[PDB]
């Protein structure tokens, strides 16, 4: 009940829509999925970590919007995270993040996912964060098409996470999946 | 201030428990490196810029670890534009090589970076490699990376004084190539800057591929 | 001495001569078997007509000789042209208050009015010694006999030339650390002339 | 040192192990390892020597200063959230030491019980029962626990898991004090587990 | 054994249209001093074979007297023993293979990386790798040690798959050879200037040149 | 301590049909980040229509082909020529990789072939001798992504059960050229070898080869 | 003439080395619930398992700045490094910002560091004693 | 190699010259810093005109000498006189097949009627080379240059007797764990004639 | 520190009837390699003080910067300096003895071992003995490294208890210290045959020998 | 693995720990960690896996094969001795391993009771009473413990000591089965400890 360490994050971006999605476990609170305000982020690792890297993103994103008087971009944001992961070069957090979201003024997708001291992987098709299975790079890699439609990336996000929780751990595995577009953001739990 | 060191013992406690080259020819320099990103055998990125720019004509490529070679090369980029707007005069090779080799040895080789550093200043053109313990060397074509011995084969196979521009491109293409075909960390593309002097840099992405 | 850190396995002469003093190397910087540079110059300039020599950590030398030229360049703004024995007093002290952390040997070759050409050796550990001549490196321990047999005080300038290039090319023919070409610099009361000596010289010898 | 934890419908119930230190025999009456944080959030610890004793005197102190400055009472949820930063700030300049942390209240702005479990590395979890020290009581809890049980249902369930793991230990466990946290304050029940 | 102490550097080696061309330095190292001058270190064996030798230098000799033993072993109580029962590459390679796996499964195995080149009988040619592990592999281009990084990727741009062997002269395979051995003395440090080259050909037979030097150094723009 | 196993890291993939068998291999042979060769079969015909592979430490590999195809000619000249069952062949290399208990080889082995019912079968080896009969495995660097193409490519949707010979090395190939693109140790080559009740047919196919 | 910073090890300890957080109840003993470090901190578990170059890098600058004065006293007497820290002791006295910490621009003339930026600039960075009276009582030594 | 182990610090040289072969060495023997012999002989004889210089550990290097003069009794008692040749290949099995228990390294001299005088040298491992002049111990890496630059063939007895006693004299003076007095063994077809000079005379050189 | 680089071997020294007799090697070794020739090891401090070290070099130069300064610190504005307030051997080695022990404890030692040899102004005899450990103690005959095994035994047949000093002329204690240097010379293999030596004397004053030569060496019984 | 002894008047009483591996539930009731050598000498065996198990049934076998080739019986001493020659045998050129034995006999030449223990080492001491496998009843044997005993009287004694080990052991010591060997031969206490 108390062990939430480890976990997996998939973002995929299909046609002015991007997709989010991670584990959850049984029930009887811990999502690793955070936003702020249009920014998506998934923390996998050390669940301490994850939680005092939400934390301090919630105080840096609040003061700038404080400031800015505007919402921070998918770009800053990840600029942000990368400079923040760097500042404990010798002390690094035991994470692997991964950002998704829908730039305002441009309209274009963007996910990216980091390394535990900040190095950058800015990629165009998908990320994958996590250990819990090997196989699920090879799952998402047979299943990814790019240019897809919002249902259509959600079937495919979806269908990738229960084929790799179908050959793993099971008996309570749940999925938290978010649909990102301009202007709509949807929520979903699969309990498969 | 500065890099933290705290949760050092508890990371103890929990574990308890790229061909790049540079070539110079008889007006400028060239610099190239190859665009394939892995993740151990994984590639992550078949499409990567390894080409870094310090300053609009000091250019450089980096090898080790990734985070460190970046954020060196930006702060050293911040420092380069300072002491620019400072001078009012246009940047220094040199400056830019004592700046990296005092903030490498001042680490320790803790900071695990390893550069080509190429540009072109008033004074002329410049090709330089970096250590990450602080030592640095001058050279007339250098070659970094797990493919760097085959890139310096064809290196040393053609390479001579009376260089033209695009004979010095072909040459680093070639190196590069053979990176490619015969390192496994190497293979995708093919990314060229040229550094001429009395004009402006030029980058070309994607040369061959 | 540090764990992957890049060492300076050369071959180093200097020799003091009638008119003046003459410093040689060998051009050849190796990590492990690879060689990394072939073509390196390891004669350093810390003033117009003192000249010297590294051996060791190249970083730790490289900063030490930093520091060295940027305290002559001081000295000089207050009372002109330094001795070589300030600069080997100035290397000997930067070498023996950090011997627990930096590892660095220096070849020191100067000229002077008043002393008129001379030769200091910093080895491993800071201590300082003044001789007529001295070697260092890896390829050194292959000369010290040929050396010892071959030198003679007051020599001409062509005389040390010849003597120089004989032991430096017996040094690159026995050490695998040491190889290229023969660079050195003469320092007498003309001025400063530099020479280079290419394999297929020196090797016919 | 072993710690447990069962939140029923209107109550928090934490039981604590009144055990002494290895190779000194001592005779006493009193439970050393629960510390009243306010009148309505109590908090139970198990771990290493003095470390935990002293982490848990700390966060008493800060919290009683709180009550104290603003005439009122931090709700369980912030008072958790505290002791979750100041236990990530304690080690992040030693090597980190054992500590457990259980954290059992009763918010009267919500009118509803909580529990809130932290380990040594200061990862905080809400749940609905919780233990720490044991070697398989998890599977007794989750046949046997629903969200609406009264506190006697919990206490015979309490009872049920005391028992399963007095029948593996030897007699020199005494036994395990109770208390109770609820809209009245925090009770001790001193007939029995 | 266990441990090597006399050492000889890199065997190159690859195959042409009508035959094969290997090549090796003739320097013996102690460690970083260059002791030994004069190491013979590719064996003709027969008319039809050459085995390159690198590494342990004891091990190297004991391989030689193998060959040697091989060698007069075929010839015992046979009298068309060099006309039509020669020993072939594929045998020697055959022989050496199963010794060195063996050895390495008595966990004492010999220092060395050993190539054998060569035209069979019918015409066809053989290059062929083993180690001191016993893994043995077949390529048009072949090196070891410090040529494998550094001379295969200068041969493969002349031979780089089958349908390339063909189209391949002597000149130019031996050019490729001379330069890929100008760059080894270039970067390599246990290396030396002189050189052995063998060229086995199914018309032309064996030719064997020793005393070659490496030649044409562009040791030109170091004055400045 | 001396070191006597090494690596030189590829890719093999069995297939049982209904009425035939199929074992692919990547040709890639690699010592670290350096190419030792582009065409270096890993996967041979024993004879009596089985096929055999041993993935891992070349040299290891090696050696237990060799000393199963030595069995199987004395098998041969001791059972008046008997041909050799898969199931037989199974048994004696569980026999051959047990022998080598306390000094195993590095290897992870597949062999192929038909049964006494004609039926298509391919049996898996662990290092030291555990064995099973298994409709599909991969295996060497690559598995974890071939065997997710194939999954979502066949159900085991048409059924394996009624897919033709083409069929079956078409998806060998798409999963194969899947893995080049996406693994840095899989590239230069694929072969493959087929067996039906007329023999063994062997096939090649190019790869990328940076 | 330090070029790595040297003596960084400490060899005395007691119970009243930070006079700052000294208990009013004992004076010997220090006052934890002021420190604020989370209250399972002995000063002893600061004398073990430190990075090797934290104290290298703490003490970097004032290294170099010291070998600079050093030389200086070589080179143009002892007058030269006296008016120097001179006129950094008075810069730095009169200079009270119990809201800010950056460093103040006269600071970054005179060690010349006006166009220059190390990661302590990128980087500069409670229930008790983290406000203004507490700045005050430490920088008047009351 | 073994622990606790005596240990041959020596300088061995072995020259060839127009009448025949000379074989020259120190007679140092030392452990560690300390001197336990400053008069040993290092010449062993293993034939009237075939002897040898020891490297390495000393109990296994004279088992191994012991071994070959007794197998070249055995040889001599039914085919005569061996040549160089013969006892080089003895020493070189004997070596090579203990290498991984023995730690010796051997320099052969002779002189037959044949080939009129030859030297080899085993260094550790087990390998065997013929040279025109050979050198070993640890005070050989010090005139490795001067030898090089001094030998020619077909000198005289004299010129070979000061080349021997030069470069020795050099690897006195600067190895450690060389010293005492130079031993000569002069092998001609004339016969055997031993030679012995002492440190007043070679540190005059 | 921490590890010693070039170093010198030994020193000796003894007392008689009016002085005090100190002698030393003029040899830095490398480890095995006897580098550099020409070494001063006496340092003489003031008319009456002599001090040996033997060690690390470069600590030896360390000390020596040390005397040196303390020589220039004492004469300062002191008028009679070298009449009245000129230093005593006591004070040397009190401040010597009291530097080694502070850097033994700092972890920080200067690996030498020394020896102060003097006369004070009252004509008493002064010879003692610090090293790296800061053990300091004072003996009629004193060594350092191998002479403390080789050359005592012969100085203590000559010298072997207080009342043995006042027998005890220059003349014989020198002829003792020249064999015991010869002695050294023959079994000490990091030893040189140029010594320094070094007369303090009550009467005569401060007598410095240096280019002192071991001779009629018994290399003659090696013949047979 | 606990056994313990004590010699009686008339009588030699062993008791041994019906314990059972670590990581497999079994359902037995034996007792497996005694052999019959002879039909008036008993030996019990503690220790560590299969080891102690093989060297006991190697000593049965050979003291049968004496029994049916003399047709007769060695004395308690005899076969002591010959236990304690071959254990010391045994570890002659391997590690030695855990093992503890108690003899227990009834000489019928001398008509008395006898025991003896041995340890791992070979090293044979015939005492009143003995134990093993406990980290206390030295003292409660040392006064409670006289020559002339009964045996009933011995048989109080061990259920005191039994009663003193049950005290700090958990619920998972089944039980510790009895037996006794006198001028009757063996037999086993069915009733208690």
């Amino acid at each position: 009940p108390s062990s939430i360490n480890g976990g997996i994050v998939v973002a995929m971006t299909g046609k002015d829509c991007v997709a989010i999605a991670c584990d959850l476990r049984l029930g009887s609170k811990f999502e690793k999925i955070f936003h702020y305000g249009h920014v998506f982020l998934g923390i996998t690792g050390l669940a301490t970590d994850v939680t005092t890297l939400n934390e301090m993103f919630r105080y840096k994103t609040n003061l700038y919007k404080l400031k800015e008087e505007r919402a921070i971009e998918p770009e800053t944001f990840t600029q942000l995270v990368s400079s923040s992961l760097y500042e404990r070069r010798f002390g690094p957090y035991f994470v692997g993040p991964v950002v998704a979201g829908i730039n305002s003024k441009s309209g274009k997708p963007f996910i990216a996912g980091f390394d535990l001291i900040g190095c950058i992987d800015e990629a165009k098709d998908f990320i994958v964060s996590g250990t819990a299975s090997d196989q699920l790079f090879g799952m998402c890699e047979s299943l990814y098409e790019p240019n897809l439609e919002p249902e259509d990336l959600f079937e495919t996000i979806s269908q990738a996470l229960l084929n790799a929780a179908d050959r793993d751990a099971l008996s309570g595995w749940g999925a938290v999946v978010y649909i990102i577009k301009k202007d709509e953001v949807v929520k979903r739990y699969l309990k498969m | 201030a500065g890099l933290s060191f705290d949760n050092y013992q508890r990371n103890n406690f929990l574990a308890e428990n790229t061909t790049i080259v540079g070539v110079k020819f008889n007006n400028g320099v060239v610099i190239a490196a190859d665009t394939r990103s892995t993740q151990g055998p994984i590639v992550a990125d078949k499409n990567c810029a390894k080409l870094h720019r310090i300053s609009p004509k000091i250019w450089c490529a980096g090898a080790g670890t990734a985070a460190d070679t970046e954020a060196v090369t930006q702060l050293i980029g911040s420092n380069i534009e300072l002491h620019s707007l400072y001078t009012s005069r246009e940047p220094r090779v040199v400056s830019a090589l004592q700046m990296l080799k005092q903030h490498l040895f001042k680490y320790q080789g803790h900071i695990g970076a390893y550069l080509i550093v190429a540009g072109v200043d008033p004074t002329g053109s410049h090709l330089f490699s970096i250590h990450a313990h602080g030592s640095t060397d001058v050279g007339y074509y250098l070659s970094l990376g797990s493919g760097s011995l085959a890139a310096m084969a064809v290196l040393e196979s053609h390479w001579k004084q009376d260089l033209t521009k695009e004979e010095a491109i072909k040459l680093a293409s070639d190196a590069i190539q053979a990176g490619i075909w015969n390192d496994l960390g190497s293979g995708s593309n093919v990314d060229v800057c040229v550094m001429e002097i009395g004009k402006d840099a030029e980058y070309l992405r994607n040369y061959l591929t | 001495l540090k764990k992957g850190e890049v060492s300076l396995g050369t071959s180093i002469m200097a020799v003091t001569f009638k008119d003046g003093v003459i410093l040689g190397a060998d051009s050849r910087t190796t990590t492990g078997a690879y060689i990394a540079n072939r073509v390196t110059d390891k004669l350093t300039r810390v003033h117009d007509k003192i000249w010297c020599c590294r051996s060791g950590s190249a970083a730790d030398t490289q900063a030490i000789a930093d520091i060295v030229q940027y305290h002559l360049e001081l000295y000089t703004s207050q009372y002109g042209t330094p001795s070589t024995e300030t600069a080997a007093s100035v290397f000997k002290e930067l070498c023996y208050e950090n011997k627990d952390n930096l590892t660095a040997g220096i070849i020191v070759a100067g000229y002077d009015d008043k002393n008129k050409g001379e030769v200091y050796t910093i080895p491993l550990g800071g201590s300082v010694h003044k001789l007529p001549y001295a070697i260092a490196g890896s390829g050194s321990t292959f000369i010290y006999g040929y050396c010892d047999k071959n030198f003679r005080e007051n020599m001409s300038k062509e005389e040390t030339v010849d003597f120089i290039k004989h032991s430096l090319s017996q040094a690159i023919k026995w050490d695998g650390s040491s190889g290229g070409v023969i660079r050195m610099v003469v320092l007498t009361a003309a001025g400063v002339e530099r020479l280079i000596f290419y394999p297929d010289e020196y090797e016919q010898l | 040192d072993i710690i447990l934890g069962i939140r029923v419908q209107d109550s928090v119930i934490l039981a604590s192990s009144k055990a002494v230190t290895r190779g000194i025999s001592v005779l006493k009456d009193s439970d050393d390892k629960t510390r009243q944080l306010s009148p309505h959030t109590l908090m139970s610890f198990a771990g290493e020597a003095g470390d935990t004793v002293q982490f848990a005197e700390y966060i008493q102190a800060n919290i009683q200063l709180y009550s104290i400055r603003e005439d009122y009472e931090l709700s369980p949820q912030a008072v958790s959230s505290f002791v979750r930063q100041e236990l990530a700030k304690s080690i992040r300049s030693r090597r980190p030491y054992q500590v457990n942390v259980l954290i059992g209240g009763y918010d009267k702005k919500k009118n509803k019980p909580e529990l809130y479990q932290i380990d040594y590395l200061g990862t905080k979890v809400e749940l609905p029962y919780g233990a720490h020290g044991y070697s398989y009581t998890f599977f007794l809890l989750d046949h046997h626990y629903r969200p609406d049980m009264t506190t006697e249902e919990g206490l015979d369930l309490l009872k049920l898991c005391v028992q399963e793991l007095e029948k593996r230990m030897p007699m020199d466990f005494k036994g395990v004090i109770v208390k109770i946290v609820d809209k009245d304050g925090i009770r001790q029940v001193d007939d029995f587990q | 054994t266990q441990q090597p102490i006399v050492t000889g550097t890199s065997v190159i080696s690859m195959k042409y249209d009508n035959g094969v061309i290997i090549a090796a330095d003739n320097l013996g190292s102690y460690g970083s001093l260059l002791r030994f001058n004069g190491v013979e270190r590719l064996i003709p064996v027969g008319d039809n074979t050459v085995v390159g030798i690198s590494g342990d230098i004891s091990d190297m000799q004991h391989i030689e007297r193998l060959l040697k033993d091989l060698v007069t072993e075929n010839a015992y109580d046979n009298p068309l023993a060099d006309a039509e029962e020669a020993l072939e590459p594929s045998y020697i390679f055959e022989y050496l293979a199963t010794v060195m796996y063996q050895r390495r499964s008595k966990m004492n195995p010999l220092w060395n990386a050993i190539i054998v080149a060569g035209v069979q009988s019918n015409g066809d040619q053989f290059l062929r790798y083993v180690n001191l592990l016993g893994v043995t592999y077949s390529s048009p281009t072949l090196a070891t040690g410090f040529g494998a990084h550094m001379a295969n990727p200068l041969l493969r741009k002349v031979v780089d798959r089958e349908s390339d062997i063909p189209k391949t002269t002597v000149q130019v395979a031996e050019e490729a050879i001379v330069n890929a051995m100008r760059v080894l003395y270039y970067r390599d440090a246990r290396s030396s200037r002189n050189f052995s080259l063998a060229i086995i050909d199914k018309n032309t037979g064996l030719t064997f040149k020793k005393n070659l030097q490496v030649e044409n150094m562009k040791w030109d723009f170091a004055k400045d | 301590q001396f070191n006597p196993y090494g690596d030189n890291g590829g890719t093999i993939l069995g297939i049982a049909g209904e009425d035939f068998a199929v074992l692919a291999g990547d040709t890639r042979n690699i010592t670290d980040y350096s190419i030792n060769s582009r065409y270096e079969p890993k996967v041979f015909d024993c004879g009596d229509n089985i096929v055999m592979s041993a993935n891992g430490f070349a040299a290891d590999g090696d050696a237990l082909v060799k000393r199963f195809k030595n069995s199987v000619k004395w098998y041969h000249f001791d059972h008046n020529d008997k041909k050799l069952s898969i199931n037989s062949a199974a048994r004696n290399i569980q026999h051959l990789l047990y022998g080598k208990r306390f000094f195993p080889y590095y290897v992870h082995t597949i062999i192929a072939g038909l049964d006494e019912d004609g039926k298509g079968a391919v049996y898996s080896f662990d290092p030291v001798g555990s064995y099973e009969r298994e409709q599909c495995r991969a295996g060497g660097a690559a598995a974890s992504l071939i065997m997710p193409f194939l999954d979502n490519q066949v159900n085991f949707k048409k059924p394996l059960k009624y897919l033709s010979v083409e069929e079956v090395i078409k998806l060998v190939r798409d999963s194969f050229t899947s893995a080049t693109e996406r693994h840095i140790q899989v590239g230069d080559g694929l072969e493959i070898l087929i067996v039906t009740k007329d023999g063994v047919r062997k096939e090649f196919y190019e790869l990328k080869r940076d | 003439m330090n070029i790595v910073p040297q003596d960084t090890f400490k060899s005395q300890v007691s119970t009243d080395q930070d006079k700052s957080v000294l208990s009013s109840a004992v004076p010997s003993l220090p006052d934890t619930l002021r420190q604020q470090e989370g209250g399972a901190v002995p000063l002893s578990t600061q004398l073990n398992d430190r990075h090797p170059l934290e104290s290298t890098l703490k003490n970097w600058e004032t290294t170099q700045r010291q070998r600079q004065m050093e030389q200086y006293r070589q080179i143009f007497g002892i007058a030269e490094p006296m008016k120097r820290t001179m006129e950094m002791e008075i810069v730095n006295r009169t200079d009270f910002n119990p809201l800010s910490t950056n460093g103040s621009i006269h600071r970054d003339i005179l060690l010349n560091k006006e166009c220059s930026i190390d990661w302590e600039d990128v980087y500069p960075g409670t229930m008790v004693g983290d406000d203004v009276h507490s700045k005050i009582e430490k920088q008047l030594g009351i």
